[PDB]
């Protein structure tokens, strides 16, 4: 097409969306961790992992308002992941990369995963 | 605004 | 802090947000315009526009299934604006901008406003 | 990735 287009416009919607996330406007869902609950939104969760995609595209599980992760979850591994998801910045450090990894695996979180198996090899 |  | 940032995030969100919206998966409003029917996102709308801002954080609108914008809305302009939305690209030109500019004021998209008076002041 |  012959179309313009706005650099700034994706960055600007996500930075929108984590701002409605913090004041917990619209939020529709809560990710239960070792006993640890995080609001989100559905559709950002879905957008950022094949995780979320494949639960909130089943008939059934599209209509739950909480959805419990694996008890091997680590709860700071999920927060981490879900400030990235609505940031695009992941704060990894050599004492949480483990937990983030597995997490992002588990996730799938495919640029993530990737990132941390590179530090990962860096420091052996 | 660029083209993109 | 000391994040590392994953440039290519945010576009790859507004890309699966739009796939969603292309196949109808978790849209969650109908915007009527001129009797054309547009199936959306709320918190992308909101993200977006500073009229859908307003809308889905009043208390009683948040609620709503269905929004009908002023019946001086042209429905080729929203089309336009709803696919700026979901992708940072917008479709303008020589026949459209007067429609594009008038909608965008009404939806409250500053930026897209801003090129269309940029664009409207090089043809004079 | 880069250092924002
Ligand atoms: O690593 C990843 C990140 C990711 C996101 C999603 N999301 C979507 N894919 C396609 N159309 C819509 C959506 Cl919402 C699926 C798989 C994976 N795998
Ligand atoms: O031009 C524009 C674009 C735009 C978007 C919004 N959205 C939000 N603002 C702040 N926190 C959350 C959200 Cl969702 C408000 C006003 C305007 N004005
Ligand atoms: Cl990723
Ligand atoms: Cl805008």
């Amino acid at each position: 097409d012959s179309c313009i287009q706005f650099t700034r416009h994706a960055s600007d919607v996500l930075l929108n969306l984590n701002r409605l996330r913090s004041r917990d406007i619209l939020t529709d869902v809560v990710i239960v961790v070792s006993r640890e609950q995080f609001r989100a939104h559905k559709t950002v969760l879905m957008a950022c992992s094949g995780l979320f995609y494949s639960i909130f595209t089943d008939q059934l599980k599209c209509n739950l308002s909480v959805i419990n992760l694996d008890p091997e979850i680590n709860p700071e591994g999920f927060c981490i992941l879900l400030d990235f998801m609505y940031t695009s910045r992941l704060n990894l450090r050599e004492g949480n990369i483990m937990a983030v990894m597995a997490t992002a695996m588990y996730l799938q979180m495919e640029h993530v995963v990737d990132t941390c198996r590179k530090f990962i090899k860096a420091s052996e | 605004w660029v083209i993109p």
